[PDB]
């Protein structure tokens, strides 16, 4: 049932449905990631937490987990490897084995099949023209602009939102519940309520802006 | 009778000022800024509970504002 | 400068949250004059002690007094 | 269709109505319908004006789907 052990990150957010880089660089999780390629070589990655320590320990990690595959692995002589990945789904552990080394074995996934896909229309074109305004006003954050007409066309709610959320930068625990829930339309909607939170606060601080350059005026 | 009912106990031995500003303070705009004496008991407390004695009712802290009279009451 | 700056902005934020006086002090005293009450007189030596109030700076011992007088008179 | 787990599903749907006034108590069970009644609608134009309002008020539920996960057809 395919093995998963526990591998944590460095400090860096993996977001699923994307094909991304993943950097190995901790000199005690070499070990981790070759016994994980001796499980048919994919790579149960778990998010870091409060401050990153080199502590293997069966109660100072969590039991979410991303799975990443190994394409082809670029080494380094210093304990730095290199995969470029693309991650399917989000598992869990039901049973923990500690170490050296840790293993886990996971279950059933939490998987979702969409009904009733005009709501969730509805939903990605007002979070469409959510995000094209906030990359429209928005410049010190340097995405890039020429993707959106071969993508416009796509039709699934997770590798949109998580599209936005990983070219898009804020703080680690509300990506770890855009994450760690169970529902899809639900963080949907929670990523526009951030957006209005964004625009609201891009609001206010030209409109305080604006008020400093009056009483400087005034002065 | 405190310690048969498991409350706490106190001593607030009136008569030794002349006024009624102890009992019921003044304003933080004037000058002496001095609180409650009950307030300042129920500081020493931490419990809204306790049986307080009062000793001295007899001479009381008279005759230059108001008597504190109404202000025991 | 930048700390210039610094007071600047949290002069515009100190407006923008703790500005939002549409709820006063001196002239809800003053709405508190006009409705209650009073005989013409006693209404017009309170609205002249409020501007004699309002005219100096606050702290100073004489404003508690007049503060005061005010406060028993509504 | 029978399923092999006890779990004995049949498709129904209702044709009319019946009375009941023999019973037995059960089981099992069996009555007996003495007479059939059902009205209709004269001067169907209010009827016509209601089926109308009735599409109306429909529409205005579909439109407020957003929260009530339902198709569109």
């Amino acid at each position: 049932r395919l093995e998963l052990p526990v591998i944590p990150l460095r400090n860096t957010v993996i977001l699923p449905h994307t094909t991304t880089p993943v950097d190995v660089g901790r000199a005690k999780s070499k070990r981790a990631v070759e016994e994980a390629m001796g499980a048919d070589r994919l790579i149960f990655l778990v998010a870091q937490r409060d401050p990153e320590v080199d502590d293997p320990a069966p109660d100072d990690l969590y039991t979410w987990g991303v799975q990443a595959v190994v394409k082809q692995a670029m080494r380094l002589p210093d304990g730095t490897l290199q995969v470029m990945v693309e991650a399917r789904a989000r598992a869990q552990v039901t049973d923990y084995i500690p170490g050296p080394y840790l293993r886990a074995r996971g279950e059933v996934f939490s998987e979702i099949f969409p009904i009733d896909e005009a709501v969730v229309r509805v939903l990605v074109e007002e979070l469409k023209e959510a995000f094209e305004k906030y990359v429209a006003n928005h410049k010190s954050l340097r995405l890039d602009r020429y993707q959106l007409e071969a993508v416009k066309g796509t039709s699934d709610p997770a590798m949109l939102a998580d599209t936005i959320a990983y070219h898009a930068t804020w703080t680690v625990a509300e990506k770890q519940e855009i994450l760690e829930l169970t529902d899809l339309e639900a963080r949907l909607k929670k990523v526009l309520g951030l957006l209005s939170r964004d625009l609201e606060r891009f609001e206010l601080d030209k409109r305080v802006a604006q008020r400093v350059k009056e009483q400087m005026d005034t002065n | 009778i405190a310690r048969s009912m498991n409350r706490k106990f106190h001593r607030i031995s009136l008569g030794g000022v002349r006024d009624e500003a102890e009992i019921r303070g003044h304003r933080r705009t004037y000058i002496g800024a001095m609180p409650g004496k009950l307030i300042h008991a129920m500081k020493q407390v931490g419990v809204i509970n306790p049986v307080i004695l009062l000793d001295e009712i007899d001479k009381m802290s008279s005759d230059w504002r108001g008597d504190p009279a109404s202000a025991m009451l | 400068q930048r700390e210039y700056y610094l007071r600047e902005q949290m002069k515009a934020i100190q407006k923008e949250l703790g500005g939002e006086d549409g709820l006063s002090d001196l002239e809800a005293l003053r709405k508190k004059i006009e409705e209650v009450g009073m005989p013409e007189a006693v209404k017009t030596k309170a609205l002249k002690e409020l501007d004699r109030l309002e005219r100096m700076q606050q702290g100073s011992p004489e404003a508690t007094v007049a503060r005061t007088y005010l406060d028993w008179l509504t």
